């Protein structure tokens, strides 16, 4: 549902050029972004970046909120608590 | 579709910096190596968004002998350094530990950085429970069940003494008095304790080590006090705030 290739798509921070890498060059690869779809709506992931998420949430179980989807400024939690 | 920049003078010192940021480190690094060295590069990676002309992707690296030493290639630069930040460049250390291994063997100067909180199926009379986590690799919740075999030569795991016996195999049952070399620790955040076990049960300190983790842990995550001291303690391990 709206896999269709995305013509935005592009890092607004430095720290999410990283995020290419690691989901849409795996999970991705249709070549959407921030327009909806599978993983903007949330989900378990499938890499160990899930960890940083679920025990930085403590215990998400269902939705993952307060811990990605939160701050745009992720440079700003990085120089923060690494 | 990347953007980079670089700035080298007589090949003085070559350090690449994956998207850093403004925190202490710097604070106590820029006095130390301005007065220590000088005309160093300044190599750092900027943020993409647009395509320009190429990518470096660490290939920069054999680029700028490939460009510059057009006419001749004799030997790249050895003492290669990746630094940068927390976070899963699974892809890009995947070149980084690949070119090394490649380039060079007898390396002198290796950095393992973003280190997973998780084993490979190993067996230390450390605790009754270490080898009970240790080929669990779930951490909690951790998916990355068709990654793990490649985060070996990907991410570097904490368990060095698999790493070096996976790749050369030249490793005895003795692993302590080894000392000479240079390599740092950085990563870990939830499982701190192993780098101390592992690394102390061998009793063995190089010429230069250090151990920088970070602070993943439910602990650190109920308790943010902690991490943030943990950082502050860290950040004035080699010199101590006036």
């Amino acid at each position: 549902m709206g896999v269709t290739e995305a013509q935005y798509v592009a890092p607004t921070n430095a720290v999410e050029s990283k995020l290419a890498e690691i989901w849409e060059r795996v999970l991705g690869v249709s070549g959407i972004g921030i327009l909806d779809n599978f993983f903007q709506i949330g989900g378990h992931s499938l890499k160990a970046m899930a960890v940083a998420a679920q025990v930085h949430r403590e215990y998400q179980v269902e939705l993952p909120l307060k811990v990605l989807f939160a701050q745009p400024t992720i440079k700003a939690l990085a120089q923060y608590v690494a | 579709m990347s953007q980079l920049f670089k700035s080298f003078d007589a090949s003085e010192k070559t350090q690449l910096i994956c998207f850093p940021f403004a925190g202490g480190y710097s604070a106590s690094f820029r006095p130390l190596h301005a007065f220590l060295q000088g005309e160093c590069e300044m190599l750092a990676a900027e943020p993409p968004g647009h395509g320009t002309n190429q990518t470096s992707a660490i290939e920069d690296l054999e680029e700028l002998t490939d460009l510059y030493k057009q006419e001749l290639n004799l030997r790249p630069d050895r003492p290669f350094v990746l630094f940068g930040h927390s976070m899963g460049g699974m892809i890009t250390f995947r070149l980084a530990q690949k070119l090394e291994r490649e380039g060079i063997f007898p390396q002198a100067v290796i950095i393992s950085a973003i280190q997973p909180p998780h084993i490979q199926r190993k067996k230390v009379s450390h605790l009754p429970d270490d080898q009970f986590l240790d080929h669990i690799i779930q951490l909690g919740g951790m998916p990355a069940e068709l990654v793990e075999n490649k985060e070996v030569m990907s991410f570097f795991l904490p368990s060095f003494r698999s790493d070096y016996r996976a790749l050369e195999q030249f490793e005895l049952y003795d692993l302590a008095q080894i000392q000479s070399p240079v390599h740092v620790f950085n990563g870990l955040d939830d499982k701190k304790c192993i780098r101390d076990a592992e690394g102390w049960k061998k009793w063995a300190k190089d010429i230069t080590f250090h151990q920088f983790d970070g602070g993943h842990m439910f602990l650190l995550s109920q308790t943010e006090e902690v991490a943030e001291r943990i950082f502050a303690i860290l950040n004035q391990h080699p010199i101590i705030q006036p």
